[PDB]
């Protein structure tokens, strides 16, 4: 919220119409489409299929992001014990598998634990947080100085 | 139309289906086909005046399967001959 | 299912696609195997080998390519092109 | 009456299905050089490295970045060559983390049936040892043939 | 691996024993309730760390009390 | 043996039983002591097999909830025909649809949500409805208002009758539990007077009314002079006049001619050119057809006339030698459990659903429905999501059969006995399909996504890269198209116009169909769509499979269905259960039925949907960039999310302002989802002991102690939240773009 | 074990005039010269020397000749051995 309102004040404000903040910034629609939408214009179109531009490293780390953040989601969402038993089906997988049965694990598979769960959800929510909005950022002042 | 091909097929695909059922040559009410398709006796508790079991129900079935086999019949040689 | 005379058997610790057969190749075939991966058996020796031999086979080729076949050593070929505001 | 369980055991993890104990696929799956527990395992391992490195020429050389140029036999081979020596330390360091130097056999030694078979010496500390060279020299010569029997001679095919 | 502690809190209520799952839980004599039981946890290396005593124990606060500490193939639940 | 057996008054018809709430459930009918108690009151209220251990109250509760159900719907029919009746424009819209936007709510003038009364058309101001309701009545043949009226307050005298009757069946006359097990007799009378006398009654509805009104309606008669639809009925030469058959007078149907009636029966196949629905004759024939088909399969079980099967006797026939005995059982199932048949009968509707969505979209069968493109996206994606619920609740029923009603004496080396024994086999396969298709496919996504942003074009699978032209679906759609020259003689057209037997339906000026392509882009979201519902299905296979037991946990069935964990034990126990196996699966029913509506309303957007101008060119709403955009997610998140998205913003200080304003606070819904989801109950609890402290301080501490929700119920709020938030979001996206350029 | 499907070697027999007696006989339906012919008219017109049949009338009946002859010729491996069974 802080870095929104810095990142539109001053974009609205670099290219001269304050006014198009100080109409749209009371009411989230505003937020949305003048600032989320208006802003990435040029982002989403880094790389196109009729071609690619300079921010297209930030158009990848946007949807990276996207990927990332939401990847975050099965790890604060799913719990525990569904990927344990998904994971004994997997032991018992390879543990049956011709040709593969052979390799061993000295560690034995378990699924990711409680705290470590949180842990590993609440990061790849960070990453993909900080990269939407570090794309987003450098990708829609960047290519439209002002 | 007495005459004419639909009426003798129709008459037909009724009569032999329910010569079938009186003669214990087609599945009835009182007499059941299994797995094999054997025909074994059973007692549906329909009664009427038939020594053999014909009951009211078997000549509204076999009467259905000589309608549905009956009318597959005329229009299967209506659009062939 | 327990016998407590073999423990093995007991337990699922079966050879359930293995073959008890002792050879089935030649001896031309096998003495030249052996005679040239000789000095690829130890496996400190060959993660040495491996990772010192590798580290320079990835610098050669990635400093011998050329344009043609690989466009990073190729560069820009065309004019830059210019931001806004002037940058 | 086609499904049993495991060597007659119902309470082991698995069951005898025409997918696992058919004539033909035990057949199968006993000839193959993973299963030979009597054969040295340097020379099955040379088996193991022959084949694959044989089948990853063709999704180098026809889906790979220099796939349109007509460098792509020499960009493919390479390139299936360098996963060959990647897998070849990923089998030298399981051979080091899983077993050690001086250790028994992490095998099954009993068959099918009741009959005493010998340790299986592919799951030590030396038989996975030259199982790694086997893969490594047998992988190289692999990538190699292929690239030989596709971009020297030249053999007609539909999609080379 | 999990480390079990009765409390002297205990009333012999038994259903700590009867919701355990892994048979850590048996109940000794004792002089301090009405029922003159308390539980104990000699088989603690058995202990999965469920808490389901802890959550049959009517006791306010518990008197039976499961610490997640070491964890080790009994504790993990794994039969691979 | 199959009779009526119902027993008089059960329970009296008596109030004393509302004031007590919790009277179902013996653990609430203490009265409450916390708050989670007014949640387990919900949870528990339609639970009646957690009531009562008797399946015969248990079978009496679900016949009269079901007929309070049937109440309710019909309420709802009487509300929409009472909207089209007297808050619509069905005659203006009647009279020309082309230019006439379909509406059907008039909201109140009070706070500035009068702008919501958009210019819809013929002088008529309303929210422009797009559930089709308009081209539905079109296709029933209502030409008036006041038979609107007529079938709201019918509709009304129904919802009385099945009120009446689930006060009936529950206190004065209701059924024993044998006749609820008289299987056969019900599937009798399903499938004979449910669906085939009502195919058969539709079909005469629809030679009598549907089809000479929907053929006045074609000639360009004005619906206040077109007779009404007795009419027809009694002057038969007015009949006779549209179609000549109707001159012989029934006797071509007992004699067998019923070639003669082919001026009415036809088997057609494609599009009314003047209205872009399919013909009524075909839907009339088709009517026709499986009633005559239905009625004839309703006659195939055993009741009490001899003659029939005993479908125990079908199933303990039906045994293998991979199985050994096989389907041995499986009638005691599903006659003695409601969940088992739930399962059933949710994934036949849930599955029929997602097959009446792609039958519409591909085959519309009404008047003006393809050309009105917000009633075609509206229709599709509200039967996706329905289709979906279902089949997640299909699962969730089979699950609730497992932990609750099956019996492991009754069954043992049948098929479902077997199917347990191997389950490991049967997710760890799943698995691996389901971990192969997303590499296979999203991979693919994220490798065009990489080489189209690493400036490498030809490097991508698109129709000018790398090609991966779906040849089977390409052959099936050419194998549909040259169907009728030999294949399929007796059809005057194809089935469907998205074959590619040409046949350019220009209805308005606007597209009704044409030949859907197939390439590269349809490959890949075809897979992402086999990917997404083979996830769907692991996920809820698996709660189905170990609701029983487990590696992880063998006891279970002895925790239910509806609880959280065992604990933090095994490492970690959460979300062991079954239920949250549902709750999972109703993600991934998110994701799969998301980008199945998603794949839709782009491909159609890009390659159905659009204008014809003079010469035969066809303009389409995103001109021919699903070919090459919607196989990267950036074109997904650019030509699509955020394209598209051009019309829910902007559309504030307009008629399609409440879409932007149920897309924000969609949005928020959402959002507010993610609280429940991500966070936990003992945080919730702790937080509300600081404010019961601060209650206590002021003297303001309820009796009724403010706990937490449950672990369940917060996941449950959290997931409701997250599909009524991301569905509301996709709704007010999508019918605010496809309104707004339909 | 390794008999979890016996051969028996004439339902391949059974199964092979199964679907060549009642597959090759003309019918009135369709104008068809022949059931099966037109069939095997795929191997005759399509065959090329590797330059295959695509967007071909070769692809239909071959799928129809073959799940009739996965539905005739496996429904005589039910039928000998519901007779060598205990199945009715
Ligand atoms: C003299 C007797 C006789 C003859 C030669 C025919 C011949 C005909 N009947 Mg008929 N029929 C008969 C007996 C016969 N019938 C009887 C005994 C029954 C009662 C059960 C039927 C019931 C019946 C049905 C239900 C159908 C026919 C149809 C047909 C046509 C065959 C179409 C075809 O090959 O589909 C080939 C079909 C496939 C290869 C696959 C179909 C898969 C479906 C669509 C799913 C043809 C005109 C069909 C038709 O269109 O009539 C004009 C049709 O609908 N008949
Ligand atoms: C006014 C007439 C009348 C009266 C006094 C009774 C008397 C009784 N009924 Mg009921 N019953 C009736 C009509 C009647 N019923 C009808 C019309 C139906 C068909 C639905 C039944 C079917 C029925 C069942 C199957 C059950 C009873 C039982 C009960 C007992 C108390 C249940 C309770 O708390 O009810 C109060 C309940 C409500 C107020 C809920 C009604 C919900 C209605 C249908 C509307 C739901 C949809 C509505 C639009 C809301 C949607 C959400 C909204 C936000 C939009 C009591 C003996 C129960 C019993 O004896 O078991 C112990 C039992 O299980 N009844
Ligand atoms: C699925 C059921 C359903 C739905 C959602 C609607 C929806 C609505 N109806 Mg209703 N309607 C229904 C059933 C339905 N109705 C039926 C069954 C009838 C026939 C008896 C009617 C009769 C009807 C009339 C008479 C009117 C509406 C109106 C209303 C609106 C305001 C209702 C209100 O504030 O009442 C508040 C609650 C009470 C007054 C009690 C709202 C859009 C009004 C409208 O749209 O006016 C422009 C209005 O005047 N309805
Ligand atoms: C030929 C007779 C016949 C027909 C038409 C039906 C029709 C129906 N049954 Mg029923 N049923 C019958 C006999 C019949 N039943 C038999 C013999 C058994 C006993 C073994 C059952 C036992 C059974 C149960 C236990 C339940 C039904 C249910 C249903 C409904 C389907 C659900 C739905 O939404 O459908 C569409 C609904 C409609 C089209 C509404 C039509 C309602 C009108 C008033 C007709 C219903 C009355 C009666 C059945 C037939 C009278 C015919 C009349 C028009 C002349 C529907 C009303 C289900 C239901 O919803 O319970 C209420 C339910 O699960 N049936
Ligand atoms: C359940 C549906 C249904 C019902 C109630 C009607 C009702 C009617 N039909 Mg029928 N009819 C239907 C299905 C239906 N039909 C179908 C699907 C077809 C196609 C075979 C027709 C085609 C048809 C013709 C050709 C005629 C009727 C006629 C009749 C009338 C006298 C027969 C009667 O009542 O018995 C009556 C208005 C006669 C009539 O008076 O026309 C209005 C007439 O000549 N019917
Ligand atoms: C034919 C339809 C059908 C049938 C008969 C049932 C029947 C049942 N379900 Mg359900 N189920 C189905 C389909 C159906 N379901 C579908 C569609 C899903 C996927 C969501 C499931 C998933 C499923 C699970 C996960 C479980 C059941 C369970 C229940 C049982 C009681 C639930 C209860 O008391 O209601 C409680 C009713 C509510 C709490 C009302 C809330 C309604 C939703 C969740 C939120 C509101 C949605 C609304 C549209 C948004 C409006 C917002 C606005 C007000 C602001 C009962 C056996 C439970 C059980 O224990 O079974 C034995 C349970 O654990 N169901
Ligand atoms: C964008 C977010 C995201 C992503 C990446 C994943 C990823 C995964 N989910 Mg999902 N899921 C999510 C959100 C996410 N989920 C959320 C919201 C929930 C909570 C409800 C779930 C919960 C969950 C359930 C409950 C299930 C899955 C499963 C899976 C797997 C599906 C198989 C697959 O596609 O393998 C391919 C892997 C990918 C496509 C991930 C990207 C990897 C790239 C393509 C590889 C290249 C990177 C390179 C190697 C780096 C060097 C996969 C690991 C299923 C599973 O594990 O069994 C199959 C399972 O059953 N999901
Ligand atoms: C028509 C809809 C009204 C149906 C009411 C049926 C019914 O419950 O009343 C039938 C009730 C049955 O009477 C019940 O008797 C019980 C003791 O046995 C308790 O006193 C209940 O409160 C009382 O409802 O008869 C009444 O006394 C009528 C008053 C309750 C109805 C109020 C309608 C509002
Ligand atoms: C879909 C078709 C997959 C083929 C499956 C098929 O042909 O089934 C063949 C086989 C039929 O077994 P039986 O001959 O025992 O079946 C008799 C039936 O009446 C079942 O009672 O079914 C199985 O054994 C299931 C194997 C699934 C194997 C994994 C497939 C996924
Ligand atoms: C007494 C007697 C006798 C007689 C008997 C008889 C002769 C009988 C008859 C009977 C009959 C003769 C019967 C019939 C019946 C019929 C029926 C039962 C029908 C039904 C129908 C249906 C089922 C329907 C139809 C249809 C179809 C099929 C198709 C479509 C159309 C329609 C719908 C119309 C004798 C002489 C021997 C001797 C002495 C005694
Ligand atoms: C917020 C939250 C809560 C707390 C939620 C609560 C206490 C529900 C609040 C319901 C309403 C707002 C309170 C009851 C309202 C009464 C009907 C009184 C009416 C007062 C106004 C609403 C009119 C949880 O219990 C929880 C549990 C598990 C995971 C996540 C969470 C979670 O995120
Ligand atoms: S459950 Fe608690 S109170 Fe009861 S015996 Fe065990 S420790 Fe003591």
């Amino acid at each position: 919220w802080v870095t929104f309102y810095w990142h539109w004040k001053h974009i609205t404000l670099w290219q001269g119409n304050v006014a198009q903040f100080n109409e749209s910034s009371t009411y989230l629609m505003g937020w949305l489409r003048d600032y989320l939408w208006l802003n990435s214009s040029q982002l989403i179109n880094g790389y196109n299929p009729f071609g690619m531009n300079s921010l297209s490293v930030w158009a990848w780390m946007f949807l990276f992001g996207h990927l990332v953040w939401a990847t975050g989601f099965m790890f604060l969402i799913s719990w525990r014990g569904y990927w344990q038993e998904l994971i004994e089906t997997l032991a018992w997988a390879h543990e049956r598998t011709p040709l593969a049965n052979l390799v061993r694990w000295k560690d034995k598979p378990v699924a990711l634990s409680i705290v470590q769960a949180r842990l590993v959800g609440l990061a790849h929510f960070s990453v993909g947080y900080i990269f939407t909005y570090a794309a987003f950022l450098i990708a829609s002042t960047s290519g439209k100085f002002g | 139309y007495i005459g004419s091909s639909t009426n003798l097929i129709m008459v037909a695909s009724t009569t032999l289906m329910l010569f079938a059922g009186r003669f214990g040559l087609a599945p009835s009410a009182n007499r059941k086909s299994t797995a094999g398709l054997k025909l074994v006796d059973r007692d549906s508790g329909l009664q009427t005046g038939d020594p053999a079991g014909f009951t009211a129900t078997d000549t509204l079935a076999c009467g259905a399967m000589g309608h549905v086999i009956g009318v597959g019949i005329v229009l299967g040689l209506k659009a062939t001959a | 299912y327990f016998d407590l005379g073999e423990i093995d058997n007991t337990t699922g610790n079966w050879d359930l696609y293995g073959n008890d057969d002792p050879n089935r190749y030649n001896g031309f075939q096998n003495k030249f195997f052996e005679t040239f991966a000789g000095a690829f058996t130890k496996r400190g020796l060959l993660l040495k080998f491996l990772v010192l031999g590798g580290a320079t086979t990835i610098g050669y080729l990635g400093s011998t390519s050329s344009g043609d076949l690989l466009a990073i050593k190729n560069g820009p070929k065309q004019a830059p092109i210019m931001g806004p505001r002037g940058r | 009456q086609v499904i049993e369980p495991l060597n007659g055991d119902p309470f082991i993890g698995g069951l005898e299905t025409p997918v696992t104990s058919s004539p033909l696929i035990a057949w199968y799956l006993s000839n193959l050089p993973a299963y030979r527990t009597a054969v040295a395992p340097l020379l099955r391992g040379v088996e193991i490295g022959l084949a694959h490195g044989y089948l990853l020429v063709g999704p180098f050389v026809l889906a790979g970045p220099l796939r349109n140029s007509a460098v792509r036999g020499e960009a493919g081979s390479l390139a299936a060559a360098g996963l060959v020596a990647i897998l070849t330390m990923c089998l030298t360091i399981y051979g080091i983390a899983s077993f050690k130097e001086g250790e028994a056999s992490k095998a099954p030694s009993l068959t099918l049936t009741g009959r005493q078979k010998a340790a299986d010496k592919l799951q030590t500390a030396e038989g996975w040892a030259g199982f790694t060279g086997g893969f490594f020299f047998g992988g190289l010569s692999g990538v190699a043939w292929a690239y030989i029997l596709l971009y020297v001679l030249n053999l007609p095919y539909p999609v080379k | 691996a999990h480390s079990v502690k009765i409390y002297d809190t205990c009333i012999g209520c038994t259903q700590c024993v009867r919701a355990c799952p892994t048979d850590v839980l048996e109940m000794v004599p004792w002089d301090g309730c009405k029922a003159s039981q308390i539980a104990s946890a000699p088989r603690t290396e058995d202990c999965v760390g469920c808490k389901r005593c802890e959550s049959a124990c009517p006791t306010d606060f518990l008197s039976v009390r499961v610490y997640l500490g070491a964890e080790t193939t009994r504790s993990m639940g794994l039969a691979y | 043996e199959v009779k009526i057996m119902v027993e008089k008054d059960p329970v009296k018809t008596s109030f004393e039983k509302w004031a007590k709430p919790g009277h179902f459930s013996r653990t609430l009918a203490k009265g409450p002591n916390t708050t989670t108690w007014i949640w387990n009151l919900h949870a528990d209220a339609h639970d009646f097999d957690s009531h009562t251990n008797d399946l015969e109250e248990i079978s009496r509760k679900v016949f009269s909830a079901h007929f309070g159900q049937l109440a309710v719907i019909f309420i709802w029919l009487s509300g929409m025909y009472f909207h089209g009746a007297r808050f619509s424009n069905y005659e203006a819209w009647l009279s020309d649809p082309t230019h006439i936007k379909p509406s059907a709510q008039v909201v109140w003038p009070i706070v500035g949500q009068k702008i919501l009364n958009g210019d819809v058309g013929g002088g008529f101001q309303g929210i422009q409805i797009t559930s089709g309701f308009f081209q539905l009545w079109r296709a029933s043949g209502i030409t008036s208002e006041l038979q609107l009226y007529t079938t709201a307050i019918g509709g009304l005298i129904f919802a009385a009758l099945m009120l009446f009757a689930g006060w009936f069946h529950y206190h004065k006359a209701a059924p024993k539990l044998a006749w609820f097990q008289n299987v056969e007799s019900m599937l009798n009378h399903h499938l004979a007077g449910l669906l085939g006398l009502g195919s058969l009654a539709w079909a005469g509805h629809q030679v009598h009314v549907s089809l000479p009104i929907n053929r006045l309606l074609d000639a360009g008669v004005d619906p206040k002079e077109i007779p009404l639809p007795h009419e027809f009925i009694l002057n038969r030469d007015l009949l006779a006049q549209l179609y000549p058959s109707f001159s012989k007078g029934l006797t071509p149907f007992f004699t067998l001619n019923w070639s003669e009636y082919s001026d009415f029966l036809t088997f057609r196949g494609g599009l009314n050119p003047v209205t872009g629905g399919l013909w009524l004759t075909d839907t009339a024939h088709h009517h026709l057809a499986i009633a005559v088909l239905f009625l004839v399969a309703g006659h195939m079980y055993r009741t009490n006339f001899g003659i029939g099967h005993s479908m125990k006797e079908i199933l303990e026939a039906h045994k293998g030698p991979f199985t050994g005995e096989g389907h041995k059982g499986l009638y005691e199932i599903l006659t003695t459990s409601w969940h088992a048949q739930l399962a059933i009968n949710l994934a036949m509707l849930g599955s029929l659903t997602i097959i009446v969505a792609h039958h519409m979209y591909a085959m519309p069968p009404y008047p003006y429905l393809a050309t009105d493109y917000a009633t075609q996206l509206s229709l599709f994606t509200h039967h996706m999501w329905i289709g979906g619920f279902l089949v997640v609740g299909a699962a969730a029923h089979a699950a609730i059969f497992m932990v609750r009603d099956y019996d492991p004496t009754t069954q043992y080396n049948n098929l479902l006995d077997r199917v347990l024994r191997h389950r490991d086999a049967i997710i760890s396969h799943l698995n691996w399909v389901c971990i192969f298709l997303g590499f296979h496919s999203f991979g693919l996504y994220i490798h065009n996504d990489t080489m189209s942003a690493l400036g490498r074009p030809q490097d991508m699978f698109s129709d000018t890269a790398i090609q991966l032209q779906p040849v089977f679906a390409q052959w099936i759609q050419n194998t549909h198209a040259l169907a009728p020259s030999l294949t399929a003689p007796n059809a005057t057209a194809s089935t469907s116009l998205t074959w590619g037997g040409g046949d350019l339906v220009a209805v308005g000026g606007k597209v009704a169909l044409l030949p859907i392509p197939l390439g590269t882009a349809d490959f890949l979201v075809h897979h992402i769509h086999a990917f997404t519902i083979h996830v769907t299905v692991l996920i809820l296979l698996k709660g189905v499979l170990f609701a029983r037991s487990s590696r992880l946990i063998p006891d279970k069935a002895n925790l239910g269905f509806r609880f959280p964990c065992d604990g933090p034990g095994r490492g970690g126990t959460c979300q062991v259960s079954a239920w949250d196996h549902v709750f999972l699966g109703l993600f991934w029913m998110y994701n799969a039925i998301s980008v199945v509506i998603f794949h839709f309303s782009w491909k159609m957007q890009s390659d159905v949907w659009g204008s014809i101008s003079d010469q035969g060119v066809v303009t389409h709403i995103t001109g021919g960039n699903f070919a090459q955009s919607s196989i990267t997610i950036n074109g997904w998140l650019r030509d699509f999310l955020w394209a598209q998205a051009s019309q829910v913003i902007q559309s504030y200080g307009s008629s399609l302002s409440a879409y932007g304003l149920l897309f924000l606070g969609a949005h928020f819904v959402w959002a507010f989802s993610l609280m429940f989801l991500f966070s936990g109950r003992g945080y919730w609890q702790e937080l509300i002991e600081s404010i019961v402290w601060a209650h206590n301080k002021l003297k303001v501490a309820p009796a009724i102690q403010p706990r937490a929700l449950s672990i369940v119920q917060g996941r449950a709020v959290g997931v409701a939240h997250y599909l009524l938030g991301g569905i509301a979001t996709t709704w007010a996206f999508f019918l605010a773009r496809i309104i707004s350029v339909g | 074990n390794r008999d979890w499907l016996r051969r028996d070697l004439s339902v391949i027999g059974f199964g092979l005039i199964g679907w060549l007696a009642p597959s090759s006989l003309p019918v009135i339906n369709g104008n068809s010269l022949t059931g099966l012919f037109l069939g095997s008219i795929g191997p005759e017109l399509a065959h090329f020397p590797t330059g295959p049949a695509l967007t071909s009338p070769f692809w239909l009946w071959m799928v129809t000749w073959h799940v009739g002859l996965f539905i005739v010729l496996t429904f005589g491996q039910i039928g000998f051995k519901g007779r060598q069974d205990g199945y009715w």
